[PDB]
């Protein structure tokens, strides 16, 4: 893209490399939310996603991660403070690969995010969609197989490295 | 004798549904918060001299998937309705859970116990009298518990089994 940044996660399974997932971040339509994710992916503020876990993976729905503060699925923080407001609901959860913010109700965006593996239309208007998988959807599909009905993973799925691509 | 009871634990997020259940099943208190999607447990106990298997469904403190939450309620035989004594919103939510249970079971007489959890903490916002009064208006027992100290844990589940047994006698 000429306008939208691309970032990558190198995914690991119990420390062993699984593959790279890259994301287009929709800075053209959701700039504040896209910028948060970009900066957390480069670590340029001194904190971010590198080393954190995909703590909840539910096959047929989504892979959720991004808690680098409590490391247990309850935490996370943004580049703007602990939380920031829902920027807009222009984009919808239209299918596999959609990248969207996890939250605990209105205006509680931090760092946790999820990658859809199916259409999740019931989340429209409640979670801010801000990106999509560009390359490596097969890697997301591979991660999905480590999940379970209740989201607990059979092996530890981590972001072993991450950053921004040219 | 041996019987079996499907118990369903419901209530707002973070009130201690899972901590209460894990104390009953695993005899330890989890201080970390691990949010539930859904978990199920089985335990053989003896209550009033009568042996039974408890099938416990630990549900999430969710308000969005009420339709999905209805199948849980349909098969549940008794409900532990949990609030936290330091969370007024969780107490204000109780009547919604009871209305849901009554709708799904198609009955005004459903075995249930009101549980006021976290009684070990010094930050109470819900008065015992307020909870006792609500339980009296529903005609159901009220039990104060602490998953941390184990106070009332067995009492809450065993009382729910007694309520189911009383309902089956009608
Ligand atoms: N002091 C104290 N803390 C408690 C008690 N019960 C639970 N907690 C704490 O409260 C938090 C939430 O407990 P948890 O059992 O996960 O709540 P839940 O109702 O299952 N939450 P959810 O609806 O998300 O599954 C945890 O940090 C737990 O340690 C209690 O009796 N006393
Ligand atoms: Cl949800
Ligand atoms: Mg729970």
């Amino acid at each position: 893209s000429m306008v939208n940044p691309t970032v990558f996660f190198d995914i690991a399974v119990d420390g062993e490399p699984l593959g790279r997932v890259s994301f287009e971040l929709f800075a053209d339509k959701v700039p504040k939310t896209a910028e948060n994710f970009r900066a957390l992916s480069t670590g340029e503020k001194g904190f971010g996603y590198k080393g954190s876990c995909f703590h909840r993976i539910i096959p047929g729905f989504m892979c959720q991660g991004g808690d680098f503060t409590r490391h247990n699925g309850t935490g996370g923080k943004s580049i703007y403070g602990e939380k920031f407001e829902d920027e807009n609901f222009i984009l919808k959860h239209t299918g596999p690969g959609i990248l969207s913010m996890a939250n605990a109700g209105p205006n509680t965006n931090g760092s946790q995010f999820f990658i859809c593996t199916a259409k999740t239309e019931w989340l429209d208007g409640k979670h801010v969609v801000f990106g999509k998988v560009k390359e490596g959807m097969n890697i997301v599909e591979a991660m999905e197989r480590f999940g379970s009905r209740n989201g607990k993973t059979s092996k530890k799925i981590t972001i072993a490295d991450c950053g921004q691509l040219e | 004798s041996m019987t079996e009871y499907k118990l369903v634990v419901v209530g707002a997020d973070g009130v201690g549904k899972s901590a209460l259940t894990i104390q009953l099943i695993q005899n330890h208190f989890v201080d970390e918060y691990d949010p539930t999607i859904e978990d199920s447990y089985r335990k053989q106990v003896v209550i009033d001299g009568e042996t039974c298997l408890l099938d416990i469904l630990d549900t999430a403190g969710q308000e969005e998937y009420s339709a999905m939450r209805d199948q849980y309620m349909r098969t549940g035989e008794g409900f532990l309705c949990v609030f936290a004594i330091n969370n007024t919103k969780s107490f204000e939510d109780i009547h919604h859970y009871r209305e849901q249970i009554k709708r799904v079971k198609d009955s005004e007489d459903v075995p249930m116990v009101l549980v006021g959890n976290k009684c070990d903490l010094p930050s109470r916002t819900v008065d015992t009298k307020q909870a006792q009064d609500l339980a009296r208006s529903y005609g159901i027992p009220f039990i104060e518990t602490s998953a941390k100290t184990r106070q009332g844990v067995d009492d809450a589940f065993y009382t729910l089994v007694r309520e189911i047994r009383k309902h089956k006698e009608k």
